């Protein structure tokens, strides 16, 4: 076990700081680093589940 | 209305049927739930799939 953030919950904090300062305009830039599947999927999921 | 039409559909298309009410009581919508981090259908739509 590790004292480390997850890729998903790091993306969750990214949207939290966007919400407080009202940054709703998005742009995802990723590479072939083996975590790009999980990073954008978590971000895409939260977009569709809020007013 | 729909049971009378179903009896007609079964007779012409020659199949037998077992009718059961939907357990959820709902017609069916896509719900994330987020327990599995994936959307799933509820209601009659979920039962069919």
């Amino acid at each position: 076990f590790q004292f480390g953030p997850s890729i998903e919950q790091q993306a969750s904090v990214m949207l939290n700081i966007m919400e407080e300062y009202d940054w709703y305009i998005f742009s995802i830039v990723t590479t072939y680093f083996p975590g790009y599947q999980d990073f954008v999927n978590k971000i895409r999921s939260t977009i569709e589940n809020s007013f | 209305f729909c049971i009378d039409l179903l009896i007609k559909l079964a007779r012409t298309m020659n199949f037998t049927y077992e009718v059961h009410l939907v357990a959820d009581g709902k017609f069916g919508t896509q719900e994330r739930v987020n327990n599995s981090n994936k959307k799933e259908w509820n209601g009659m739509m979920g039962e069919l799939l």
